[PDB]
């Protein structure tokens, strides 16, 4: 009855009549001005969205309530001061308004070294040893948790995070920001398992939790610190001319953090539209609802895009007659500010119920930050679906299409820990996507209270149009993923990914040979994988698209593709991000190479015993993912 | 044993029982017998043989594509020939028939009314629409909705009337049966003669099957590719494209290819053309083109090895798949050349090469040297090194060599070719340009290199002995001349292997030399 | 065309014409007399079975070759002698002919205490402390590995295993036996991953490997040891009147083991008959091929039953016209003597390829040992399938049916580590079954070289009939599992299993309450599970059995049932037996209770922190297994 083009057009029309700005402002009203996860006002917007979903007359509307532990600044405000060698001295630098959730909470004192961004590479180039000293960094180089993680590895005492004026063009230099340092997804006190009264909340501590205090300070506060510091910072790093490398031997800084953890009631509001051909299979669309400050850019826009997309698709079904082959779930997560907590609890919670039932995830968080370029980070399995959408949707400002860079696939960057999509792909093994109408430079007031509607609508005049273009891209991802019998997942995309891996590992073939090791098995592992997809491709080509049975047997195999890249061997609890390509730790393909790089310097940082295993598990994992994809167990000889 | 048969409509069902009664009179000398199964459309017949309900039904080359797809999996066993029994033809001409002094040409078909033999049929849909798809106004998909807008009125047998109202403007319901006046070759012509459509896409023999008067035939003209019009009698000089003849299909496994051909070769002698006054297999008073095509003059055996995608050939299979996806093609960017490996050692050497080539070369595996050749044909593979004998086998299929393995060392190896015959790198027609380009780029990266392979990769050296290429090869010379299997094997060697193939025949050679 | 009864009859007829004894003797010929895993004669029988399968004209026949590490007795024979307090003294006790694979291989000397069977319960009742002393035990109480494991826990020095005359009525008191002490499944040097050149065999050591020497000794040898020991053994244990509790303070034993590990080429021969409706789904039938000694009872019978079943079913298909809805795989494993090595390598190896493709496993090892009673240990999901078969097959001796004990379900015992089926159920999550025409007392020469055809046919006159009755039971399990659209797996069986768990845990509700804990969540967890199966039951009742699509969606859910009981949280490598009900370690339901029992004595053996987690993960695991089974994710409110 209704084909793609008829759906594309019906979507565009619905978009034209939809007013986004009006919704984004309504979510910024005085009743929703403060959204801190677990607040009465967080729940306020929770009920709203729920009643809104119910109003859209969706097939089903439910809610999950978790009791996770976050962290807050109590009556005992933290403080950063510079002291003398014998004891307290110098002057009070600042009384932080903002903090860093999941900080060790303690009082430390010592020299202050500027580690710049705080990248593992930044520390290695530092001429000043970071051991036994407090380090100060600039945010956005890597997640807040990684800055603290990389510093603690080199035995730091504490960490200070600020926003220079170069990377952050903010007038008010007294403005403070918020963030968390947990190198983990979701609640950190129920690592690897769902937070529900059901579990009785047994004593459990995430390994991603830092053992060092972390505090945020305003630009002015850092400049005050630079005044007591000497050593001009390298031009290499585009930074302020205020920046100072280290403190004088006479005076050092004394950081005191006393954050206290709090138990809150988080709410996840959902809405599901059942498909007609396959009710059980479903794509998930989500958006963060909570926000430390007003959060218009952080959550305002996303939650707005969620409400409208749930609206536009409910209309296309109820009214227009749009028939979805697979269900579509809309999720409004909370506790996002603390690390995709809300979402990750849901994943850890209904993993069994979504094993191979959920085939993709679309995240709406931070979809609108600028207007210059269009950025998207996701699983290769969606690269094709994206590319086809890029050349279908037109930029909100310039009339040209989003598809301008042919080799854009090669410029795509991994999904990070702060992205709500990360948990889905690296932990659950569900292909995820995260697009953005980004700007060359990140949004200034992203964590600041400055992230109001006025500030957003001012930095982005045509906000409504950009929000529509956004909703459109996500809207087509849904139409493509649930529309027709074929699943728009392109398992073939990965061949480039594996080829890249092996090519980088082939460079170190000299060291491989020196050890009792051959690299021939990985060559075959990749080849076997390619022939596996090729056979799958032909198996699709030699099939009757209308036959429900022959397609299920072919689409079912395709869905696993992602799952089979989740390393089986590692414990999901201790190492939740099992995916070899996008997860974390030694098991991940990057880790194997990362460790081998140390072998080239002939130092003792390289572990041979570890490598031999990193290699053996990885090669099989690629190898077994290939054996499965073909079609059967008995047929594959080699 | 009894060989069930599928019939469509009532007219064909009556011709079926007559196919039963008439046969049992002189039967059975050994065993053969025929049965009759009722079906609404040909699609129901293909689905029936897969469910063992039937055993065989004759399909159009364009409808063969739908029969070998999963789960139907049906391979053609016996193919009918056109023309005469003396000089049989395995391919019939597809042409567009129109009225005289119409004004319309091939390029100007928009708005005009059309009469098609049947949605998915060679002459009726695949060839005629095939050239117009890329000129059609978007959206191209669904292909059916695009045609519904191109032509004002049209009759497409077997088409969805509910989803497409315009496609059954001439013949409501879009019946696929003989019960529908406008169905098949003769049905599309009665859609033109009746003034319902301005054009009818059928076979070159359709004009003679309906009209007998040469004075009545002059009232019609034939459309040609170069936007011209020529007399209908000039079908060879002016036509659209050549397509494979209709063939009977049966299951790939358990379809009894021999018990069906034993019946047909005996049925053409007893109730065939110019053999009996009682029953004719290619003529019936209840309808035209029943069971078999009236234009046919017998049957021919479809080799064992030859599958559905090999019977239609690369040129045609690709054209149908592209027609259904809406793919319309040079950028000269090329695509990774799929190399075909045979043994375990070949693929391993191939895989290590694929990585070293940065994805320029990929690896496909095949069981036998003859099986790799089959994949290069349908598109699953692209190129492989073959010896003099196999080059002759491959050449007879449609693969022309582009590189030769020189063994004599010289200052300029690639520039100057060597006669011998030597090992040749056979490839497909379309992928000849890139194979010629890509493998030439590796020569400078993995060709003549110092004996340091221990660390780096070497293309001509093999872990064992002659894997992807011969170890004693110095370089891969480019054949500047448009060389074929005949132009590369000289003349004396050509006849040599030919006669030797007479006694020692392979399953592939008998397949590539069938049509 | 052909219904159950028509299949039952066609099977019986094929059985009547089949001669088993003849095959069992042919496998005991001089060319197959010694089968030690990896031997030239082991491979001999390997080729035979392969060519035999190929002869049965099966749809596909393949082989897997692993390079696993076993252990053997080298030129340096081990020895057990009694010595004096100052040094060597007393007389040479014995030169062991047999050994215990995977022993620590070292020389130890110390007091000798009789731990009887070596059960954790046996050690707790011992009046003599086992710390710092060599212990001697009697086999069959628990696997050889468990005896060593339980002793090492109480800090033993070494272990001696013998066969008393009571439990073992063997005339020749000089006869020695073989076995392994690895508390693991498959090869111990590729723990948690497949042994293939592919992995390059990275350095990895199983945690199930003992750090104490273990040696087997003949009855006479032990009696010689008892002559130097004092203290009459308790009547509690039905044992010889020779048995002595401990050695005199003047003389103690000195055990010296020097076994050396060897790398061998193991071969797994397979044969697959494709189903017609669902080729991808399949049940697996296997049997051990290797044998330390002749092994007529250990592997002779099983391998014979495999060959014939592959024959009888090939005939029923090729000739009789039997149409299988799902494929059937026949496997001849090797290295079985070393702990289901061959089979477990295959499971670890093609796990991804068999995730939810393999729905059941039938093991033929040790199916014929006696004639008195019929024993069967398997997953509840097969209890019904078994019960229905018991009352369908007639005993080979008495004309009565096998179904004589109504409450037989409650008498069934867990699958042990030495059983080839264990790995399938506890590790892979594939329901497994293992029946037996057992005897009240285990087969005497099971590990002895005494396990010849003559000995077997003599202790079992009507061997052929009993072998047929055996083949019949397994034959119907196959007909039932692949025959019709419904899968004969009874997910409902588990309700009893969970009810039992919760009831036993409810006993300790006093301690639960004392701790900040409520047992209400587990009550619900069980209830939710029951309602889940009930809804599934009705969902089957309210469906058209002929509809291919509605049954797939219902049979697919049923298959997972087993998988969902495999604890997700634990690392498969370190703790491979993830199944909560039948696996090993703290995660398993038994472990949770086992630990809580220590809380009743108010001692420090109970870990509270561990329990709270053991509980939290277990409750969710039961809870999540229930949420999944229902049918969908959105519908379940509670
Ligand atoms: C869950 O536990 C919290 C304390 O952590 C308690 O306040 C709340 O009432 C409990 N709710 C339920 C349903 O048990
Ligand atoms: C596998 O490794 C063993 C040594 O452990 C070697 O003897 C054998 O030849 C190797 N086989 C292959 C195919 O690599
Ligand atoms: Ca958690
Ligand atoms: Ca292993
Ligand atoms: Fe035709």
């Amino acid at each position: 009855r209704l084909y793609w083009d008829d759906l594309k057009r019906k979507l565009s029309e619905k978009l034209d009549s939809t007013d986004f700005t009006s919704t984004i402002k309504l979510l910024n009203e005085n009743s929703y001005v403060p959204r801190e996860a677990g607040s009465q006002k967080d729940e306020n917007l929770a009920l709203y969205v729920e009643n809104q979903f119910r109003e859209f007359k969706l097939s089903k509307v439910w809610r999950d309530q978790h009791f996770v532990k976050i962290q807050v600044k109590d009556s005992a405000q933290n403080s950063v001061i510079i002291v003398d060698k014998n004891g307290r001295l110098v002057y009070l630098v600042e009384n932080p308004g903002g903090y860093v959730a999941y900080s060790k909470a303690a009082t430390v004192t010592g020299k202050l070294v500027h580690a710049n961004f705080g990248t593992k590479k930044d520390f290695e180039d530092l001429y000043t040893p970071v051991n036994g000293s407090i380090v100060i960094v600039r945010a956005g180089k890597i997640t807040f948790a990684e800055k603290v993680a990389n510093a603690e590895s080199l035995n730091a005492i504490g960490v200070l995070i600020y926003m220079d004026q170069t990377k952050f063009p903010i007038v008010n230099a007294e403005l403070s920001f918020f963030g968390h340092a947990h190198l983990g997804t979701g609640d950190p006190y129920t690592p690897g398992f769902p937070s529900f009264n059901h579990t009785q909340f047994p004593p459990s501590r995430s390994s991603g939790l830092p053992n060092i205090p972390v505090q945020t300070i305003s630009r002015a506060a850092a400049e005050k610190l630079f005044g007591n510091m000497e050593g001009d910072c390298p031009s290499d790093w585009k930074t302020d001319s205020t920046c100072r490398m280290v403190t004088s031997e006479s005076k050092n800084v004394k950081l005191t953090v006393s954050n206290v953890l709090k138990e809150i009631k988080i709410l996840n509001i959902f809405g599901v539209i059942k498909g007609f051909v396959e009710p059980d299979h479903y794509v998930v669309v989500g958006a963060q609802r909570d926000a430390w400050g007003p959060g218009a850019a952080k959550s305002g826009v996303g939650t707005a895009l969620l409400l409208k997309l749930a609206q536009m698709f409910s209309d296309m079904v109820l009214k227009d007659g749009f028939q979805p082959s697979r269900s579509i779930i809309f999720a409004s997560w909370s506790a996002g500010d603390f690390g995709s907590v809300g979402a990750t609890e849901w994943l850890e919670g209904y993993l069994s119920s979504l094993h191979l039932k959920a085939f993709t995830y679309i995240n709406l968080d931070k979809a609108v930050l600028g207007t210059s370029n269009f950025k998207v980070s996701a699983s290769p399995l969606l690269y094709t679906l994206i590319e086809k959408t890029m050349q279908n949707v037109k930029h909100p400002v310039t009339g040209q299409f989003l598809y301008q860079d042919s080799n854009w696939a090669s410029k795509v960057e991994k999904l990070t820990l702060d992205n709500a999509a990360f948990p889905f792909l690296a932990y659950s093994g569900i292909p995820a996507v995260s697009f953005c109408f980004c700007e060359d430079t990140d949004y200034p007031y992203l964590g600041t209270t400055m992230d109001t509607y006025k500030e957003l609508i001012e930095r982005i005049p045509e906000l409504n149009k950009v929000a529509r273009a956004a909703a459109e891209v996500a809207g087509q991802f849904v139409i493509k993923l649930t529309h027709d019998v074929e699943l728009n997942l392109d398992y073939e995309r990965y061949n480039s990914q594996l080829l890249s891996f092996v090519r980088d590992l082939n460079q170190y073939r000299a060291d491989i040979k020196e050890m009792g090791l051959s690299l021939q098995w990985l060559y075959s592992a990749r080849g076997d994988f390619f022939r596996a997809t090729s056979r799958l491709t032909t198996d699709f080509g030699n099939a009757e698209k209308t036959d429900r049975f022959v397609m299920k047997k072919l689409n079912d195999r395709v869905m696993r593709v992602e799952y089979h890249f989740l390393s089986p061997y590692v414990s999901p609890k201790e190492s939740p991000f099992r995916h070899v390509f996008w997860g974390s730790g030694s098991h991940t393909l990057p880790a194997l190479l990362e460790n081998l790089k140390l072998r080239k310097q002939n130092n003792g940082a390289f572990n041979e015993t570890l490598f031999r295993n990193q290699l053996a598990l990885a090669t099989w994992t690629i190898q077994g993912a290939a054996n499965a994809l073909s079609g059967d167990v008995w047929d594959i000889d080699n | 044993k009894t060989v069930r048969w599928c019939a469509v409509s009532e007219h064909e069902a009556t011709k079926c029982q007559s196919f039963r009664d008439h046969m049992k009179s002189v039967i059975p000398s050994d065993g053969p017998s025929v049965a009759c199964v009722k079906k609404a459309s040909y699609l129901d017949c293909i689905r029936a043989i897969a469910a063992n309900e039937a055993d065989a039904v004759t399909l159009d080359a364009g409808l063969v594509y739908d029969a070998y797809l999963a789960p139907n999996n049906l391979k053609p066993v016996v193919a009918e020939f056109y023309g005469s029994k003396e000089d049989p033809q395995t391919f019939y001409y597809a042409v567009a028939v129109v009225k005289k002094d119409s004004g319309f040409q091939m390029n100007q078909l928009r708005g005009k009314k059309s009469c098609h033999t049947g949605l998915g049929r060679s002459a009726g849909w695949n060839i005629p629409i095939g050239l117009l798809y890329c000129d059609l106004p978007e959206p191209r998909k669904p292909l059916e909705k695009a045609v519904a807008n191109f032509f004002s009125g049209s009759c497409a047998p077997c088409a969805d009337g509910t989803d497409f109202p315009q496609l059954c403007q001439l013949c409501p319901g879009c019946g696929c049966s003989t019960l529908n006046q406008y169905f098949g070759y003769s049905g599309a012509f009665k859609c033109l003669k009746d003034g319902a459509g301005d054009v009818a896409f059928v076979k070159h023999s359709t004009i003679f099957e309906n009209l007998a008067n040469k004075a009545d035939r002059d009232q019609y003209e034939l459309l040609c590719l170069d936007n011209t019009r020529k007399p209908v009698d000039e079908y060879k000089d002016c036509h659209l494209a050549q397509v494979p003849s209709h063939t009977v299909v049966a299951r790939s496994m358990g379809g009894k290819e021999d018990l069906i051909w034993e019946l047909l070769n005996q049925a053409q002698e007893h109730f065939g053309k110019d053999k009996s006054k009682e029953f004719q297999l290619f003529s019936s008073p209840h309808g035209k083109d029943l069971l078999f095509k009236d234009s046919a003059h017998g049957f021919l055996k479809v080799p064992p090895r030859m599958d559905a995608k090999m019977y239609l050939g690369y040129e045609y299979v690709t054209a149908i798949r592209n027609l259904r996806e809406g793919t319309c093609p040079p950028t000269d960017e090329c695509k990774p050349v799929k190399w075909c490996a045979l043994s375990h050692h070949e693929r391993l050497k191939c895989d290590e090469w694929s990585v070293n080539s940065v994805g320029k070369i990929e690896c496909v595996s095949a069981e036998t040297t003859e099986d790799c050749i089959a994949k290069i044909m349908n598109g699953e593979a692209d190129a492989m090194s073959l010896d003099g004998g196999f080059v002759y086998i491959a050449g007879k299929c449609g693969l022309v060599p582009v590189l030769a393995e020189n063994y004599d060392k010289s200052d300029n190896c690639e520039d100057t070719p060597e006669a011998g015959p030597n090992h040749a790198v056979v490839t497909r027609k379309d992928k000849e340009a890139c194979v010629h380009k890509i493998l030439r780029q590796q020569q400078h990266l993995f060709g003549s290199d110092v004996t340091d392979c221990s660390g780096n990769f070497c293309l001509f050296r093999s872990e064992t002995k002659d894997l992807l290429f011969r170890d004693d090869t110095v370089c891969l010379a480019k054949l500047h001349d448009r060389n074929t299997y005949e132009k590369y094997l000289g003349e004396e060697y050509v006849k040599a292997v030919g006669n030797l193939r007479k006694c020692s025949t392979s399953s592939l050679l008998e397949a590539c030399t069938f049509r």
